[PDB]
């Protein structure tokens, strides 16, 4: 009921909002609002391995896809 | 990457 827990995500620690774009960090498996971590929805299809700003420090920077599906 | 679209 009203006292149920809800999952929270991102650096902002908010529950999910379907109107906002999010990307998963491949390392910590948390999810991040593009607006919170500087990733545009339209740029994300080019990201291969996404690492959040915290995970970057030990797991390395995000990588880009070397090939893409057109169509 | 895995994403959640709008
Ligand atoms: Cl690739
Ligand atoms: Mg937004
Ligand atoms: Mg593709
Ligand atoms: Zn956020
Ligand atoms: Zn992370």
């Amino acid at each position: 009921g009203s006292m149920a827990t809800v999952p929270v995500y991102c650096v902002c620690r908010l529950p999910y909002d379907v109107t906002r774009f999010m990307i998963e960090c491949d390392a910590c498996k948390d999810w991040f609002h593009g607006s919170c971590v500087g990733v545009e929805e339209e740029e994300a299809p080019d990201i291969d391995i996404y690492h959040c700003p915290n995970c970057e420090k030990t797991h390395g920077k995000s990588t880009l896809k070397k090939k893409r599906t057109w169509h | 990457a895995r994403t959640k679209q709008t």
